[PDB]
């Protein structure tokens, strides 16, 4: 769980 | 011989040392995209043609000045919208020579004119509040320069 | 005048040897060359700050112009490493103050950087600091940023990508706007700034004639219109926010992008805004669709328009369909990274899976590929085989297979890995992360047998038993750094493989047959070899590395240093 | 036409633009010592000859690259002691084409070799105590670069 | 007949036994560089001239003293800067008659003068701290010599 | 030699040689001095750890083995 996409996968939803 | 692809699908056959006047096209024979021709989609094809014409002639300073300031001056007998598009293009590519002529041409329009005469002959709306204009005018005449 | 020797000329020539590995050799030919290299070395990278004391660094290379230190283990980028683990930058900045008086550029990667340590850096180095990169660092605030932008008035490149800090105000950006002229690259790509003003950024563009690259947080792209007109020489832009509202159907459509922009990624870009790229897509050499809101269909349509694309980063939504498109339109492709997408409620769409189909397509189309990293939903030995046959001069290859799918076509991947490693003989970095059935002890030995040039490896769920680790361990002539997680191997097998590996200097392992005993790891106790445990508070981690310095002074409570009999 | 007096009384008739490749001989037509020919007593006559040969050929890039890297490579098929004397000479004069080229040529000999191969092909005695060699080797592989 | 090439490209036609007064030019007809004339680029041409004049006259002690101390004394009626350049030159060549004689000539200028008179007639700045001057003066007058 | 934890001195006479020489090399460690007394009796191998580096004072009958000739 990369820390840059974990921020995005949530700013997405 | 190098291929330059304009911003409306228009291939241009141009010589080696001509295309090299642009440091943008030169720094692009390192990672050579030249395989598919150099893709420069920000220059109109009408403009890119004029750019190449300018580079063509200046490279022919191989046979070695007086007649150049002549061709140059005559090359600049164009309209504003086109002068501007040349500047933008010389900056997009990287033709230091080419910009010194167009930019200077625009600057010669400004030189000597008053602020009213300037926005007149470029159609610019004076958007200064009168306080602003006054401060600037005072700074200019009482303090600086 | 006597016969001129190399000695009469080596001071001069040394400064034309640029390759770090050739400097390495040169420094070893004799006491004099050692000294010349010592006094002329311009750049040094330290892959692990704890490997030597700052005193040692500055005694060996007193005239460094450029330094780059890494701290926390790579695993930290995946929330596996405690925040307080280490990587404090502060002894290094005090050493820089006193003894590296020539330093013009500093890159800290994955380190703890405080406001005090950046205030000290700023005052010590001031106008001489041309470049500062806070790269995935933490521990500072906007006070620190302000301090370096006010004392370092000539910063050319300033970077904070993915760093976490406390944002108290926006005056750092404003301070640049008001006085900085020299900025060439400004990068806060993956960062929460809510107090900075887009006006300031615009004014920086207007003042910095050499501004070539800027990456940014969640600025409304519309607010950057002024910025884009002013950034005449911009070649790269990433970030911003594209926020559509149904209200304005053509909200964008009127973006002036700098005529030179050729490396870009607009965040949240949807299919409706995608088209603002078409006018100059022929020009685009780098694409970052990593934070894009577009679907597998939309990828194909954009990829299709970028014949000169050499770098593409994206989520797995790209799909097999997208890889097929990329396969014949972008023949010049050099680097491809397919991160993993929203993997909870269906793969973002019913094409957002990449598989054997895509991989094999890609292998055949983009034969120039040097870097390929892929989270794949399903593989086959055949696809690995084609990678190995078609795309030589691959330097870095990473494959992770997702855990989503239940059935994987054919699983034991031994024969595929083997031809992959045999064809791609330029390979320096290699990651292979699977599921238990994925690779057999026989395959694991293949990896060790056919990877003569590999310096770094991340191994996923490979092997079946210690037999595989041990067989692996008799290979890897050049393995320097080894990262393994989710493997079965026992403490004594790890220890024994470390002993066998000629080049190993760094080992990180998560998941292994432990033993409260502890005492089995001990069978790899060598001098200069530091072993650290992060206890099972996630499964126990083992970190071990060579160091000239001895055991770190600054361990947290969560980290236990392993020493001889307790 | 300029006269260059070598370090063993040996006059050299050389063209204008050839002798000007050396910024040392150029900065010496200001306070023109040329009255008695340029006195450069630090270059062997054998060496000076080779220097002039190089400059002669490079100036003939008037007729305007591929064949140059050829002549250059063939020009460098000399022995070490002579290569080094050329470097010292390019530095003494000021021929950047010849210093960025000779220095690069010696550097190309080091590149890729191991420390043993290096002192082999230069005949240099390894004077490291074994402790020193070890520390340096450890620094190099565990810590720096 | 031998050729001497001065330090500014200036050939000098000089007789056999004249050039041989210099053991530096004599030890240089063994490995005879004379092929291109003896290259001596450390003697000014003005100075070398004066050296040859001296050697010319002394060799003419073939016809065999009284009139020599006369010509010699008159030869030395020069200025300091030139006297010193002669010394340096006699040492550079190897003309002992010109060394036991030039050195003696400068020493004759010091002999009898006081420390002040010495730095007067040589223009030398007294850089002693007063403590140093005093210690030396005390040593000199109370203790040694 | 590589496997033996404590070995600091080795003397060997009689062994399957090879003019190559280069097989003994696979025990080249730092501080490990290997000396050959050539087959002028069968070749001898003398090897020992030393903090001092290679002896200065070898006869002609004794060849010090170093990396690639
Ligand atoms: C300690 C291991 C971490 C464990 C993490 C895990 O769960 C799987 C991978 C991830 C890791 C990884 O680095 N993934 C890649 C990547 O470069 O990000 C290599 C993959 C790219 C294609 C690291």
């Amino acid at each position: 769980r990369r820390a840059s996409l974990h921020r995005f996968l949530e700013k997405r939803k | 011989k190098i291929v330059l692809k304009s911003s409306d699908g228009e291939s241009f056959e141009v010589e080696e040392a001509v295309a090299l006047e642009s440091q943008t096209i030169a720094h692009m024979v390192e990672d050579d995209c030249v395989d598919n021709g150099v893709p420069l989609p920000n220059v109109t094809s009408k403009i890119l043609a004029k750019v190449i014409e300018y580079c063509k002639r200046h490279v022919e300073a191989a046979a070695s000045d007086d007649d150049l300031k002549a061709w140059d001056a005559d090359f600049m007998k164009i309209d504003q919208a086109t002068l501007f598009e040349l500047i933008l293009a010389a900056n997009y590519l990287n033709i230091k020579n080419l910009l010194d002529l167009t930019c200077q041409t625009v600057a010669d329009m400004i030189k000597g004119k008053t602020p009213e005469e300037i926005r007149t002959t470029f159609n610019i709306k004076n958007d200064f509040t009168p306080e602003e204009e006054e401060e600037v005018r005072r700074e200019n005449q009482w303090a600086f320069e | 005048s006597c016969v001129a020797t190399v000695d009469d000329v080596i001071e001069q020539v040394m400064t034309y040897i640029t390759d770090p590995k050739d400097r390495d050799s040169a420094s070893l030919v004799c006491r004099r060359w050692f000294k010349i290299d010592s006094e002329t070395r311009e750049h040094v990278t330290m892959a692990l700050c704890y490997t030597a004391t700052p005193d040692r660094l500055s005694r060996r290379f007193p005239n460094l112009r450029s330094l780059k230190l890494k701290g926390k283990p790579r695993a930290a980028m995946f929330n596996l490493i405690p925040e307080n683990w280490g990587g404090y930058v502060t002894p290094w900045v005090t050493e820089i103050s006193n003894n590296l008086r020539q330093l013009k550029s500093v890159h800290f990667r994955r380190m703890i950087v405080s406001d005090l340590d950046l205030d000290r850096l700023a005052k010590a180095r001031a106008d001489d600091l041309e470049t500062l990169k806070l790269d995935k660092c933490s521990g500072f605030t906007t006070d620190g940023l302000l301090s370096i932008v006010t004392h370092c008035r000539k910063i050319k490149t300033l970077l904070m990508e993915e760093s976490s800090f406390s944002e108290k105000d926006g005056k750092w950006l404003h301070e640049l706007a008001q006085h900085n002229t020299s900025l060439e690259v400004l990068n806060f790509y993956m960062t929460e700034f809510a107090k900075i003003s887009p006006k300031d950024l615009e004014t920086i563009a207007r003042n910095c004639r050499s501004l070539v690259s800027v990456k940014v947080g969640d600025f409304e792209i519309l607010e950057l219109v002024g910025f884009f007109k002013a950034a005449a020489n911009l070649e790269e832009f990433c970030g911003g926010s594209l926020n559509e509202d149904i209200g304005m159907p053509e909200k964008y459509m009127n973006l002036v992008f700098p005529r030179k922009l050729c490396r870009l990624g607009l965040s949240y870009m949807g299919p409706n805004e995608m088209p603002i790229l078409f006018p100059f897509a022929a020009q685009i050499r780098k694409l970052d669709l990593l934070y894009a809101l577009l679907e597998t269909e939309d990828h194909c349509t954009l990829i299709q328009k970028c014949p000169n694309l050499e770098v593409l980063e994206t989520r797995n939504v790209i799909g097999d369909r997208g890889l097929e498109v990329l396969a014949q339109y972008c023949k010049q492709l050099k680097r491809l990274r397919i991160e993993r997408g929203a993997d909870e409620q269906g793969m973002e769409d019913e094409e957002g899976l990449v598989s054997q189909r895509g991989l094999i397509a890609l292998a055949q189309g983009c034969q120039e590929l040097e870097y390929m990293a892929v989270y794949v939903s399903d593989i086959t030995n055949e696809s690995l085989e084609s990678i190995g046959t078609y795309l030589k001069n691959l330097c870095d290859f990473r494959l992770v297979l997702l855990d989503r799918e239940e059935r994987i076509t054919d699983l034991p991947l031994d024969n595929g890995v083997r031809s992959l490693l045999i064809g791609c003989k330029k390979l320096r970095r290699f990651a292979f992360y699977l599921r238990q059935g994925g690779l057999t002890d026989l395959g694991l030995s293949y990896i060790g047998q056919y990877s003569p040039n590999v310096r770094w490896m991340l191994l996923g769920y490979v092997g079946e038993s210690d037999e595989g680790l041990m067989e692996f361990s008799r290979g890897c002539p050049n393995l320097q750094k080894l990262e393994m997680r989710g493997c079965c191997f026992s403490e004594r097998a790890i220890a024994a493989a470390v002993t066998k590996l000629p080049s190993l200097r760094y080992l990180w392992v998560q998941g292994y047959r432990a033993s409260m005993t502890g005492q089995d790891l001990m069978q790899m106790a060598r001098p200069y070899w530091n072993i650290e445990l992060i206890p099972s508070r996630h499964p126990a981690h083992i970190l071990a590395y060579y160091s000239l310095a001895g055991q770190r002074t600054d361990c947290p409570t969560t980290v236990r240093v392993l020493k001889e009999p307790i």
